[PDB]
């Protein structure tokens, strides 16, 4: 049932689990003629009840430490409010009954010994849901297994992604703001917002609002004492003029209607945008530091058991490639402004002993 | 204004009007009833106060019994007692406004999580279905999406941290001592800010003394615990270290003089707060002029980001819209002479904060079906024939 | 001039009355050059204080009571924000104006005598709103009934809704959960959201967004004894998982996009799950019904029925209507009051438990290997009771020890009621827990587990009674029930196994228990089997 290594384990399987005995308990609609019904969620994130089930090896603080070391923090990340709806069109003559449920990303902690495995542990973490409808005439007789699910199942993904539980720049000495590009997603689907399942002829759509000044952009800095947070956030602002709090009242949501043939998947992503402040003295880089700020997401499209190996921690680009530098006046330095404009000739007298820049303006086009 | 006198100790746990909440933060829950908007009873003992008290720290005239208020009959007449009492407070005029002015002074709630008390945030719910020609995609509802945004700091927590209830005031029976009125905050730190914050309060209402040829209505005590708690729900609660003169101890042979809080004596009423309290005034402090330019900051925040807000509930906006109706120094000249007046109630007036060291006090049991009605003490406050409490025995002395 | 007999009544003239004059107040939207314009309105609070028209013999408060108690109870229904929204496409090259109004529930209550009217006091509540829309050119003159009203009038269906003032069961001993269906409905149109009119060309929109998250779930028991609003919530917990009750996130809203040369009316009403808490024990011995708020139910009026004539009518007498599908799920639960011993063991062949007064209790267990095992206790007798939970082994998993998910859910598999000794024969697989109950202070009846080597599988799944009629609980069609014993039949519900002393053959087959003659004189100690075909009767007596 295994053929990893013996020795303990981390097992992810993917959202799109649905708990049995748990079908209806959130309400259904009923709809009539050609009413069109939309049901769906938003919640803020902030109230979180992941469901635990453990083993004598296996703790709640065990399971917690291996999985937020590897896979998305579920705790204090568990902030970002999250959205989801299906609509449905009813028929011209006929009622049409639609129950939603939730769905869950199930994580395991697993003992292999001998090739077998010897203890499971479970952990359900709460992501997006799943509607089943059905379309009734008065007095039908409907199948029980509609209603009641007497065990869990993979709706959307079925996977297995395991971890082991053990160029010449001719450029000039000075700061410099390079935006990478949009898209960037880290691996492992630490980003993941999640993936829908719209049955023929329903309609999906993710919805991802932001609260304001609740953006949490990812900061890593080669040294400290130099490109700081707020160091690098200025820089931002005087090369780009990014502000972290303009991305807090912004809001996507990405929508995709299913034919009445097959089913649609869409797997929706949170987005960064990569922004490296670096200084270029002496050709080289003696000091670099990235931010990703929050961007407007990223989705795919899927089409519906090979046991995969977590990647390495890092980020992938699913936009285009990018590459904008700009320049920026050292802070350290002093800048004086010269008033009176060069007509034809001038000898500035310096106002130190440091290094300062001089701003100035021609009051006519000529080369000088 | 309605009180509910139709509730019981024995009455189900509707967790409507009835409920079992946490105390605090505490491993204890205790059963509460609203007999009131933001207004609840709570018949058992406080559980702050440990019911056993090394006699060392024993207090004069105090009585100890850790038996009381343990059973259940004696819980429901308490409850009837404090129903009784309530509706004797708001047959008069006086007692109506004041109870409305508790209900509605909710302690001010703090902003957004991000921070403002501006607007929320938009969202869009229900894409309109593919039409014929127009895909229709934007033709949806929008929803201010952190609906009631405000955080509130008034609100008693369920056993299973999963719901809350509004409260303001929580009436408890009494802590420790037997006969000590008590009024205590939630959070210091928010009783003085101006943001305000819930009161609790240990009452006593089965036990009274006679002072002079009259006996003391507990109507009036519990009348000057709800103004001391008025100052809590305001957040105007000046600093303990404000302490003014109140009496010299002649009978020592030295200098040592008492000292009594600014609250106390503005509250109590008597003739002790007319010799301070004058015009001009002789006695100030910078507590005043920080309580005033708050609460005027406070009263500029709601009026010009609260009421035009149409992203929250009414049940806060019209309550802090009648809050901010009254001025600071209505409360600062509410005291217990204005309601002696209005309910022709006898009451201690020369150092009636400072009556322990005057004369001892003998205790009456009071049987509050009978002795006590809406229109208070059976007939009258001077001809009523009570029976002394077999309680007295049990009376702490130290000298 | 009514029809009816002297004395007070209350009348409900219904939904969709626009009052005078208050037309253009609330503003209009100028569409132009094939833009489209949606406007639409929450009603929360500012907007949803209804509006008294009394009489000395009707005060404010008579008329609010006497409403409320009988039709929709709105001071509730104050405080959850409901939003609609009207969308309208404007043509190629042209101007559209649009102007919206509010809609609202008309209430009467009336002092009628001798056939004649006197007194009328009337109740405005707000329900939702109302567009109107017109395409136009400049310099045209507009009829001026479009924009000004100088009377009320039911823009919907006119009503005078009026209310004068005063099968056989084989489950066994224990709890059950049946969730009936959902979208129920109260009478009178006691949970009506709202209802919406839609001229042609334009679409509706009715949304619950949960703005606030309460709900009023409604409770009715037939003894407050043994069952109460927290313990049928528990035991709803145990068996459905359900978490939230007074609660719930979930967001529902329905559109409607009229036709262009017609007009729409669409219904709007909250609805409820209805979920039965039976106690059957030998006969249901009590009930409770929990109405758990679900996601609304919409209805849709074709258009108005032509202005024929405003016929009285009388309330429905208080009750539910399910407009949903027909279902019936039924769910196990295990009684709180027994007791119930975890092993810490996984079970294998030939095991022994020791029992360890004359109370019943519960004792979880698991197999180790998949197989058909015998329970049987000392001198096979009591008999016990054996459920499946429901859901286990899908979960956490620790070899060669029990790990339960606290799964309260037991689904029935085989027992037997009292003083009749008999033994269990039952298939178990490695993963799924099992639960197994004992009545009944003499010496202990161990109960002794025996893996059978593939001897016993032809009685797969029943309990041997060990054994003139004789009768005891029935199963249910389908099942199996046996028994240990030259005429045998069955009484009302409608085989041969000879034994070694322990193997065993097959010594009749196809016999037919409703035949009331059995001469077989078979040519064999042996097992009668009978096979549930038709549950014409509780109990099953083999003569």
């Amino acid at each position: 049932t295994i053929d990893l290594a013996d020795g303990n384990y981390v097992v992810s399987r993917g959202d799109g689990w649905i708990l049995s005995r748990q079908n209806q308990i959130l309400g259904g609609s009923v709809i009539s003629n050609g009413s069109t019904g939309i049901v769906g969620d938003l919640r803020v994130n902030d109230n979180a009840i992941p469901y635990y089930y453990p083993t004598p090896s296996f703790n709640e603080e065990y399971i917690k430490n291996n999985i937020q070391t590897v896979f998305a923090n579920f705790t204090e990340a568990n902030q970002i409010p999250i959205g989801f709806e299906f609509s449905k069109t009813a028929p011209s003559n006929k009622n049409l009954y639609m129950y939603l449920q939730y769905t869950y990303i199930r994580y395991e902690i697993i003992k292999v010994l001998q090739h077998e495995i010897i203890e499971r542990a479970v952990l359900y973490v709460p992501s997006l849901g799943y509607v089943k409808s059905i379309e009734f005439n008065p007095g039908e007789k409907i199948n029980k297994d509609f209603y009641f699910l007497t065990n869990d199942k993979c709706i959307l993904n079925e996977q297995f992604l395991y971890k082991k539980i053990l160029r010449v720049l001719p450029y000039s000495n000075g700061l410099y703001v390079i935006n990478k590009g949009d898209g960037y997603i880290r691996t492992n689907d630490k980003d993941l917002i999640g993936t829908l399942l719209i049955e023929a002829g329903s309609s999906g759509s993710i919805i991802q609002p932001r609260l304001r000044n609740t953006t949490r952009p990812l900061f890593t800095t080669s040294n400290d004492a130099k490109f700081s947070q707020q160091y690098t956030e200025e820089r931002l602002k005087d090369a780009f003029n990014v502000q972290l709090f303009n991305t807090s009242t912004s809001l996507f949501k990405f929508v995709e209607e299913a034919p009445s043939n097959k089913n649609i998947c869409i797997k929706a992503y949170n987005t960064y945008e990569k922004y490296e402040l670096i200084d270029y003295q002496n050709g080289s880089i003696v000091n670099k530091a990235e931010y990703y700020l929050p961007s407007l997401g990223y989705c795919e499209v899927t089409n519906a058991v090979v046991k995969t190996q977590v990647a390495e921690d890092g980020f992938i680009q699913n936009g285009p490639e990018e590459e904008i530098v700009v320049g920026v006046i050292d802070p350290s330095e002093n800048i004086q402004e010269i008033n009176t404009a060069i007509s034809d000739n001038y000898t500035y007298n310096i106002p130190n002993n440091n290094p300062f820049y001089i701003l100035f303006t021609v009051n006519t086009t000529g080369i000088y | 204004m309605n009180i509910n006198d139709n509730l019981s100790i024995n009455s189900p746990v509707d967790n409507k009007n009835v409920v079992v909440v946490r105390a605090r933060k505490t491993d204890t829950v205790f059963k509460a009833f609203k007999v009131a908007p933001n207004i609840w009873v709570a018949p058992e003992r406080y559980y702050g106060e440990s019911l056993s008290i090394d006699e060392e720290y024993k207090v004069d005239g105090g009585i100890y019994d850790s038996n009381f208020l343990s059973q259940d009959s004696e819980k429901d007449k308490f409850l009837q007692a404090i129903i009784t009492l309530l509706k004797r407070i708001n047959s008069t005029n006086a007692g109506e406004k004041l109870l409305s002015l508790i209900s509605t002074a909710i302690p001010f709630p703090y902003g957004y999580i991000g921070g403002g008390y501006y607007a929320p945030n938009m969202i869009t719910f229900g894409s309109a279905p593919k039409s014929n020609k127009k895909l229709n995609s934007l033709i949806s509802s929008t929803i201010p999406f952190p609906y009631a945004g405000y955080r509130e700091t008034n609100y008693l927590s369920s056993e299973d941290n999963k719901s809350f209830y509004a409260s303001n005031i929580v009436i408890f029976g009494p802590g420790a001592n037997i006969v000590e009125n008590n009024t205590v905050f939630y959070k210091k730190e928010d009783a003085e800010n101006g943001m305000g914050t819930m009161t609790e309060i240990w009452f006593q209402p089965f036990l009274t003394y006679k002072y002079d040829e009259f006996y003391i209505d507990p109507a009036i005590e519990l009348i000057k615990c709800l103004i001391k708690s008025l100052y809590f729900l305001y957040g105007i609660k000046p600093s303990d270290d404000l302490v003014i003169p109140y009496r010299l101890r002649s009978e020592l042979e030295n200098i040592e003089y008492s000292q009594l809080n600014i609250v106390d004596l503005l509250v109590s009423g008597g003739i002790d707060p007319k010799f301070i309290n004058t015009d001009p005034y002789w006695f100030t402090d910078n507590y005043f002029s920080n309580a005033k330019k708050v609460f005027e900051d406070h009263r500029n925040i709601y009026e010009t980001q609260i009421e035009g807000n149409n992203a929250i509930g009414n049940d806060i906006k019209l309550r802090l819209k009648q809050k901010f109706r009254i001025n600071i120094n209505d409360i600062w000249e509410l005291n217990l002479n204005y309601f002696s007046k209005e309910f022709s109630i006898m009451m201690p007036d020369r150092f009636n904060n400072a009556l322990k060291h005057f004369y001892r006090k003998q205790y009456y049991k009071i049987d509050y079906p009978e002795n006590y009605s809406i229109n208070g003490f059976v007939n009258g406050q001077i001809n009523v024939q009570l029976s002394l409490s077999d309680r007295n025995q049990d009376i702490i002395n130290k000298p | 001039t009514i029809d009816l007999a002297d004395g007070n009544y209350v009348v409900s003239r219904g939904d969709g009355w626009i009052l005078s004059r208050q037309n253009q107040i609330l503003g209009g939207s100028v569409i132009s050059n094939g833009s489209t314009g949606i406007v639409g309105d929450l009603r929360v609070n500012d907007n949803a204080i209804p509006y008294y028209y009394p009489t000395p013999s009707f005060n404010e408060e008579y008329i609010k009571n006497n409403i409320q108690t009988v039709f929709a109870n709105f001071t509730e229904a104050n405080q959850i924000p409901i939003g609609f929204e009207f969308s309208k496409t404007a043509p190629s090259n042209k101007n559209l104006y649009m102007y919206l109004q509010y809609t609202y529930i008309r209430y009467e209550i009336i002092k009628v005598l001798q056939h004649e009217i006197i007194e009328r006091a009337v109740l405005y509540v707000p329900s939702l709103g109302y567009v109107k829309s017109i395409e136009f050119n400049p310099g045209e003159k507009i009829n001026k009934d479009f924009y000004f009203l100088t009377n009320d009038k039911c823009i919907l269906n006119e009503q005078f809704l009026y209310k004068k003032i005063l099968r056989v069961l084989p489950y066994s001993n224990g709890l059950y959960v049946i969730n009936k269906g959902d979208g129920y409905i109260r009478t009178n149109d006691k949970d009506l959201i709202g209802t919406l009119l839609i001229e042609a060309g334009s679409s509706g929109s009715i949304i619950q967004p949960r703005l606030r998250n309460t709900t009023r779930p409604l409770f009715t028991t037939s003894n407050d004894a043994k069952f109460s609003q927290q313990y049928t919530e528990e035991r709803l917990k145990d068996a459905f998982n359900v978490q939230l009750f007074n609660t719930s996130t979930s967001l529902f809203k329905f559109v409607e996009e009229a036709p262009s040369n017609k007009n729409i009316c669409i219904k709007a009403y909250n609805t409820y799950e209805k979920y039965e808490l039976i106690d059957y024990q030998n006969s249901i011995v009590n009930k409770a019904e929990y109405y758990l708020p679900s996601l609304g139910y919409c209805e849709v009026t074709n258009a108005p029925s032509p202005e024929s004539e405003v016929v009285k009518t009388q309330v429905a007498e208080d009750g539910f209507i399910q407009n949903g599908p027909e279902e019936e799920i039924v769910v196990g639960v295990i009684d709180p009051s027994e007791n119930i011993q975890e092993i810490n063991t996984a079970i294998s062949d030939n095991y022994t438990y020791n029992i360890p007064n004359n109370n019943p209790f519960y004792i979880l267990f698991t197999v180790n290997t998949t197989g058909i095992y015998k329970i049987n206790a000392q001198n096979n007798l009591p008999s016990l009771k054996i459920y499946e939970a429901i859901g286990s082994g899908n979960r956490n998993f620790q070899s060669g020890n029990l790990c339960d998910d606290d799964i309260k859910a037991i689904n029935y598999i085989t027992g037997f009621d009292p003083n009749a000794k008999s033994y269990l024969v039952v298939l178990l697989n490695k993963d799924k827990n099992y639960y197994i109950r004992v009545p009944q202070s003499n010496i202990e009846n161990q109960i002794k587990f025996k893996r059978e080597e593939g001897d016993l599988r032809n009685l797969m799944n029943s309990s041997v009674n060990i054994i003139h009629y004789y009768t005891r609980q029935s199963p249910d069609v389908h099942d199996y029930i046996s028994y240990e014993f030259i005429r045998l039949y069955t009484s009302y519900n409608q085989t041969l196994f000879r034994v070694t002393e322990y193997n065993l053959i097959n010594i009749q087959q196809n016999l037919n228990l409703l035949n009331s003659t059995k001469s077989i004189r078979l040519l064999n100690i042996y097992i009668l089997k009978v096979e549930v075909t038709e549950l014409n009767n509780y109990n099953i007596k083999l003569h």
